[PDB]
């Protein structure tokens, strides 16, 4: 029941969800290859708990928006995001997803927070694979409830808990 | 069960419960070991993380698995959707008790095994059919024909090789003359390592078990990068875990049975220690099978069915008929050693062209 | 051609016993080349004067338009830049920045020059607009790194190592080849 | 070689030949003669259709005959049966209020997708197309992006305290018709070309 | 079964939608649906100075991007007649063949993983990292590197680049020969690839399938021989070809292309003599960074070039090149302004994709994956 | 295209929008919530452009929490659009200097600009 209502139990389940981040592959653009390189045999996102990679949205919690989110893919991704279990986290990978990138035009959503609740933002073009590990570590200590912004605020464990989805 | 004793029923329940929880912890740590061995295969190293040895990552994964929004999909069957994992798991756990882990009493007083049925291989075969049952049933229940075709692939291929399993298993019965695994094991103690007599059948059994979810048809199928498989794609929290668990238990059950019947299920001529040799041979078959997992491609379920039907089953039935010739005329047992050695030399020397 | 299955097994095992190749970031620092495109830095002359003379060439040549420069006049008594002009406001949106290097290539004083840090992931958009005093060469680390050093009591640890820092990065503090 | 024979065939037919000193050839065909001429062009052995590029000449400083101009690229593979290697372009202007052009689907199937793109990017409808379905832009998108009267749709870049930028009013680089920040543009910035 | 292999699923690389008209386990015909990544490079490029568009060029075909960089550079140069020093051109062809190696590595890793086993994805992709390290050495960027310029290249090579490159040129031939020993005597990959993928050269030509799979159908049609631009006239060159268009011959040709590319790398690097790096014509190349403190004219040219840029003559241009996916080119219309009037890209994978319903027609459902991977599509190229 | 409501009057604009909306079927209509300052929604102001396909409707920058009680009106508004069958919600980001003049442009220019620049939005962020 939501991972709450005991001081030890919420710490425990937050620990589990933090290190057991099961990525949901959503490769969009050239960010995708520097995403996969965070799993190659120089630098693997295969230690923290993300070795296995369930392409299914019904089985993976972290959605890595790796590339430009073109508008014709937005509504589809929409349902794909709703086709995730509720304990889900959404990372915005790359400049084109986090921001509009250099493609300031009619074609691209200029910030993916519009359609999906973003957990962590990561600048870069392409973000070095180790920066992707840094972003998942950021998300790690966020879902543990150990993350603070520049204004001093603690951030909720799971973004996408605060939106009247519909 | 002429020569084997019986523990009390409460001890039967205790031993069954211990076997189940052992299978749980075992498949978890074996998922870890498979990941790390794959890593060694592909230069990349495994999770030096949450452990030290990673041996606490499975607990984190399970703790996430619960609380993971076990969802009842709309447009799906209310009942079968939830019910099928119970079949796939239950009828997977069992069919492991028969495997002898030692002589009677080597369980610190009572019994290495759980049950020693008179007709064992039939029990294994019957409950083996039910794993495929649960698989394709889950494939249907999703109400997604996307996964449905994968479930059909599963059932078709596994059932073909499941038939082949019978023609494989026929032959050693002629030598042993009993359908209890323990008598076969004692035979392997006396005459020695049954596979020396029936290596081809062993192959067509081994290869058959490769089709039974280990890998390489690998049209088991899984969703990844192809027409999605059955028993997944709609389950979220525990039922998906239940399916992966049952498939891995089927894997380890085959990887333990193969040394049990043909090779030396424990019964070692050396040091004759009850448990360690059996566990070591299980782990050996695991190492080879994982080598195959991260070393061989798919067979597409078309060439796989053609191969199973045209190659495995005629060969297995022919070997059974030959063994039946020798047993019915019953004069030698050496003739089978000679013919099996020749057969192995054929299936091996034909490669190095 | 049945031999190839056995050969595949063999090569996979050969690579099995070949244990090493990987680097465990962040436990092992990534070796970055001295020319890497990283977090911008604003550089100072030896005199202590800042190099930026606020000429808006980095903003004009910025193909992503992430650079905004509000200028102001040097105060002769306590000057900040070397000329008669300095940059009162220099903010860069790391989410817009595509890491070209044109800002460096146009900077006539060598003030704005790409750095090396890549550990810049943060949670909020409006916090990813790095400011002048968040990129000056005086500082040691990225914004989330500094914030963690405050909320943690633990000093900043950079997760990269480089053979050396370029001359154009005079002053840029980094681990250098192991001399320390 | 077949390019030279195209030249000797067309020049007698009154088709102007546009050439820059770089080695690229344009042959301007009118609307009608286009179809049968290019049918003969395939019959001449022009296997390979590389490009179908749509052009909006609206914002070009010098005026042109028509707003839209579609250019096909015909080639002959050097390594096939009779490989010359002749590659050249065919330009055909298309009216702003009459975006008609017969397809070359019957000759090449390659123009299946390519022409569709021009119907997506420009208001050009290609007659004789198997299926003119919008390829790239979202289904609910209204209009044709690449024509100059269609906005690029820029969105401002954001900063800390109310400070923003609108790029189209920010860009210092000048297009052809923008006279510049001085009274005018002359010399090198009205066109510059070095002499090898 | 009009089955919808939807966008990005199941793990269909190169986000793409496929409506497989299919009864059973065969493939009647697949109706493709693309456009899921169209960002508008042909449009956004009309609004960036000639110097800036080099930042838009690589990011479209993000695997073999240096073909984009070089094609755009050559088109603009021919438009304004700039001279690339021989050392600059040689470095350009070195980087071109190197990114070709990286591209083919990624392509075969993705293909092998797509159906079958996962393992060999790593080793080849491993080399990519090393190659990337090489690039990170010179361009300071993994990919999307902004190095090339209209006159030539941005700046010079460090002393540290050549040794790492020689080390890789020593390890690569053995590595590639290992993959080929694994592959050529294929046990199942033979029964998986040799028969599948009917590529009649007539149809591959009619659909313009240039992406290296046409030479698998036996058409020796390569720009490196057909239209030498960057000195390939000066290289000892094997142009691999396939007898019958299938997956197997395709893959073998691509591997031999990798080895010959390594040989081209050796050849180019060996002939490397000191010299200049780009056309010093100030309208074409920004002033050298050292005399910014000496001349007014220096400040004027630097300022104008980095704010306005330069204005090439009124005219249209095109130059083709050979990408890891076939014939590429830029139709660039310049109106005498500091920004190009229009930039159209001949997207090789865009025209090459028309051959999917034909190719996968009658093949199996699983083989529809390999027959896509055999084509090596990059949807950043296609949607564009 | 009609213009109803006025600047900075969430309740008047909302009630006029209820009345003028009626039983309009929005199965293929498009809703553009134009705003400034992409990130900071905490103090955001919102204008609305409703393109039904057969006629269009404009409401100026009168919605959003930047006005007192503007979020409650915006909540009722998005709930209303969702009730009538709307599926496609869009947000366009324009400069504050644009937003005011934009409502004085001809219908064709305003509508073309907005439909060109739109960002698909999750309506949940405004509920
Ligand atoms: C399992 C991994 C993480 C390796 C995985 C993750 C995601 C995908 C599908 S995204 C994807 C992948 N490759 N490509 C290329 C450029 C190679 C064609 C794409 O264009 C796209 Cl869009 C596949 C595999
Ligand atoms: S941020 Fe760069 S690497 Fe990532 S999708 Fe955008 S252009 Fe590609
Ligand atoms: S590197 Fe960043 S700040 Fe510099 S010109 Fe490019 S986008 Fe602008
Ligand atoms: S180019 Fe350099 S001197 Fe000019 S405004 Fe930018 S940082 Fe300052």
């Amino acid at each position: 029941r939501e991972g709450i209502l005991f001081t030890t139990l919420e710490k425990l389940v937050a620990w589990g969800r933090s290190n057991s981040l099961w990525p949901a592959t959503f490769g969009l653009a050239c960010c995708a290859i520097e995403m996969m390189a965070s799993t190659d045999a120089r630098n693997d996102l295969a230690r923290f708990g993300s070795e296995v990679f369930r392409a299914s949205p019904r089985q993976a919690d972290v959605m890595i928006v790796a590339g430009r989110l073109s508008k014709k893919m937005a509504p589809v991704m929409r349902r794909v995001w709703e086709q995730m279990p509720d304990p889900k986290w959404v990372i915005s990978m790359g400049a084109c997803a986090s921001s509009g990138g250099m493609f300031n035009n009619y074609a691209i959503v200029q910030n993916v927070d519009s359609v999906v609740p973003v957990d962590v933002y990561v600048p870069g073009c392409p973000p070095r694979p180790e920066a992707l590990i840094y972003a998942v570590m950021q998300l790690q200590k966020k879902v543990r409830g150990q993350a603070y912004n520049e204004r001093g605020e603690r951030l909720p464990p799971v973004a996408a808990w605060k939106r009247t989805r519909g | 069960t002429w020569s084997y004793p019986v523990d009390p029923y409460w001890m039967v329940a205790l031993k069954a419960l211990l076997v189940v929880v052992g299978l749980l912890t075992a498949f978890a740590f074996m998922t870890l070991i498979e990941r790390r061995l794959l890593a060694r295969f592909q230069v990349r190293m495994g999770p030096n993380r949450v452990g030290p040895f990673g041996l606490l990552q499975p607990l984190a994964d399970a703790i996430k698995s619960i609380f993971k929004e076990d969802i009842v999909v709309a447009q799906a069957d209310r009942f079968l959707f939830v019910l099928a994992p119970l079949i796939s798991v239950v009828f997977a756990l069992l069919a492991f008790g028969l495997i002898p882990f030692g002589p009677p009493g080597s369980f610190f007083g009572y019994q290495p095994w759980v049950i020693n049925l008179d007709l064992g291989i039939l029990y294994l075969f019957a409950v083996s059919e039910l794993a495929v049952y649960g698989i394709f049933l889950s494939g249907w229940a999703s109400g997604s024909k996307y996964s449905l075709l994968g479930s059909l692939r599963s059932s078709a291929s596994l059932i073909s090789y499941e038939l082949g399993l019978g023609l494989a298993l026929l032959a050693p019965v002629l030598l042993v003359g009993s359908l209890n695994l323990n008598d076969i094991v004692n035979w392997q103690k006396e005459h020695g390592w049954l596979f020396l007599y029936a290596f081809p059948a062993f192959l067509v059994y081994l290869i058959a078990s490769m089709a039974e979810a280990a890998r390489t048809p690998f049209d088991l199928p899984e969703a990844e990068q192809e027409l999605v498989g059955g028993y997944h794609t709609e389950y979220s929290s525990i039922k998906w875990a239940l399916f992966q668990m049952a498939e891995y238990i089927h894997f380890i059950t085959a990887s333990a049975l193969i040394p049990t019947l043909f090779l030396g299920g424990w019964t070692m001529p050396v040091l004759e220690v009850p448990y360690l040799w059996m566990f070591l041979k299980i782990a050996f078959f695991l190492f080879f099978f994982i080598w195959i997992r991260a070393t061989w491609f798919r067979l597409r379920y078309d060439q796989l069915l053609r191969f199973g039907w045209g190659f495995l089953f005629p060969l297995a039935l022919l070997w059974f008929l030959v063994t039946a010739l020798v047993v019915a005329l019953d004069l030698p047992r050496t003739y089978l050693l000679y013919l099996s050695a020749l057969s192995f030399l054929v299936l091996l020397g034909a490669v190095l062209y | 051609t049945l031999k190839a299955l056995a050969q595949s097994l063999g090569i996979t095992l050969k690579y099995l016993f070949s244990k090493p190749v990987t680097v465990p970031y962040p436990d092992a620092p990534v070796a970055l080349k001295p020319r890497f495109h990283g977090r911008h830095v604003l550089t100072r002359h030896p005199n202590g004067l800042e190099k930026c003379i606020g000429c808006s060439l980095c903003a004009a040549a910025c193909p992503a338009y992430a650079i905004y420069v509000e200028p102001a006049e040097n105060d002769p008594e306590n000057p900040v830049s070397a000329g008669e002009r300095y940059a009162k406001v220099y903010e860069i949106n790391m989410l817009r920045c595509i890491f070209c290097g044109l800002c460096e290539e146009a900077c006539p004083t060598g003030a704005i020059v790409l750095g090396y840090d890549f550990e810049m992931a943060d949670y909020e958009y409006s916090d990813l607009v790095y400011g002048k005093e968040d990129m000056l060469v005086d500082v040691v680390g990225t914004k989330p790194q500094r914030r963690e050093a405050k909320r943690t009591g633990k000093p900043v640890k950079v997760g990269y190592v480089v053979p050396y820092v370029r001359p154009e990065l005079e002053g840029f503090k980094a681990p250098t080849e192991g001399g320390k | 070689m077949r390019l030279e024979r195209v030249l000797e065939e067309a020049r007698a037919k009154g088709y102007p030949i546009e050439d820059n000193g770089l080695g690229n050839l344009w042959v301007v065909l009118p609307r009608e003669r286009f179809k049968e001429e290019m049918a003969h062009y395939k019959a001449m052995g022009f296997n390979f259709l590389a490009d179908i590029v749509g052009l909006d000449y609206l914002t070009y400083p010098d005026p042109r005959p028509e707003r839209f101009a579609v250019v096909y690229e015909l080639v002959s593979l050097p390594g096939w049966k009779d490989g010359d290697g002749s590659r050249f372009f065919v330009r055909v202007y298309v009216p702003e209020e009459d975006p008609r052009l017969p397809t070359v689907t019957d000759l090449w199937g390659s123009a299946n997708f390519l022409e569709r793109e021009v119907y997506d990017l420009f208001g050009i409808v290609f007659e004789g197309h198997p299926d003119l379905r919008k390829i790239l832009t979202p289904e609910d998108l209204e209009g044709h992006p690449l024509r100059k009267d269609y906005p690029l749709g820029e969105t401002p870049t954001l900063f800390r305290e109310g400070r923003y930028i609108i790029p189209a009013e920010f860009r210092a680089a000048l297009t052809g018709k923008d006279p510049g920040l001085t009274f005018y543009k002359g010399g090198s910035r009205k066109g510059y070309r070095s002499l090898w | 079964m009009t089955l919808n292999v939807g966008p990005q699923h199941p793990s269909t690389h190169g986000v793409l939608r496929l409506m497989v008209t299919l009864s059973g386990e065969e493939v009647l015909e697949v109706v493709p649906h693309i456009g899921y990544l169209h960002t508008g490079f042909e449009k956004t490029m009309e609004h960036r100075t000639y110097l800036q568009n080099i930042t838009y060029t690589p990011r479209m075909d993000y695997l073999h991007s240096f073909a984009h960089d070089l094609a755009y550079a050559l088109a603009v140069e021919k438009l304004l007649g700039a001279v690339v020093p021989p050392r600059a051109e040689t470095i350009r062809v070195i980087l071109n063949e190197l990114s070709r190696l990286a591209s083919h590595l990624v392509f075969l890793g993705t293909g092998l993983l797509d159906l079958g086993a996962l393992t060999p994805f790593f080793y080849a992709f491993r080399e990519r990292e090393t190659i990337l390290d090489l690039f990170e050495w010179v361009t300071g960027q993994r990919f999307h590197h902004n190095y090339i310029r209209i006159g030539g290249v941005k700046e010079d090579l460090p002393e540290e680049f050549v040794p790492e490159l020689k080390k890789l040129l020593e390890v690569l031939p053995h590595r590639i020969d290992e993959y080929e020993a694994l592959f050529a005597e294929s046990p199942i990959f033979y029964e998986r690839a040799r028969g599948v993928g009917v590529i009649p050269p007539e149809v591959a030509i009619d659909l313009g399938l240039t992406g290296g799979s046409l030479r698998a159908s036996g058409v020796n049609y390569d720009v490196r021989k057909a239209y030498p631009y960057s000195g390939y006239e000066t290289y000892t060159f094997d142009v691999p070809l396939g007898e019958r268009g299938d997956v197997f011959d395709r893959m073998l040709v691509r591997i031999r292309e990798m080895r010959e590319s390594v040989k081209i790398i050796k050849q180019a690097l060996e002939r490397l003599e000191p010299g200049p790096v780009r056309d010093p014509n100030p309208q074409i190349t920004p002033p050298p960074r050292h005399l910014l403190e000496t001349s007014m004219e220096a400040v004027i040219y630097h300022f104008k070039h980095y704010t306005e840029g330069f204005h090439p003559p009124k005219g249209e241009v095109y130059v083709p090149t050979e990408s890891a996916r076939g014939e590429l080119g830029y139709y660039i219309v310049s109106d005498g302004g500091s920004m190009p009037y229009r930039v159209k890209v001949r997207a090789p994978s865009f025209v090459n994709l028309q051959s999917l319903p034909y190719a996968c027609k009658g093949e199996q459902v699983p083989d529809m994956v390999a027959i896509i991977a055999s084509l090596d599509p990059v949807m950043g190229d296609v949607d564009r | 295209m009609v213009r109803v409501g006025m600047r900075a009057a969430p309740r008047v604009s909302l009630e006029a929008l209820k009345a003028a909306l009626g039983g309009l079927k929005l199965s293929e209509a498009k809703v553009y919530l134009i705003t400034d300052w992409q990130d900071k929604r905490d103090q955001a102001r919102y204008a609305l452009l409703l393109h039904t396909g057969k006629k269009d409707l404009l409401v100026p920058d009168a919605f959003g929490p930047a006005f007192p009680g503007g979020e409650e009106a915006l909540s009722e508004l998005v709930g209303l659009l969702l009730a009538q069958g709307a599926r496609r919600f869009y947000e366009a980001v324009v400069s504050p200097g644009e937003m005011t003049a934009l409502l004085d442009l001809p219908p064709e220019e305003l509508l073309k600009r907005v439909m060109a620049i739109a960002n698909p939005t999750d309506p949940g962020i405004y509920l």
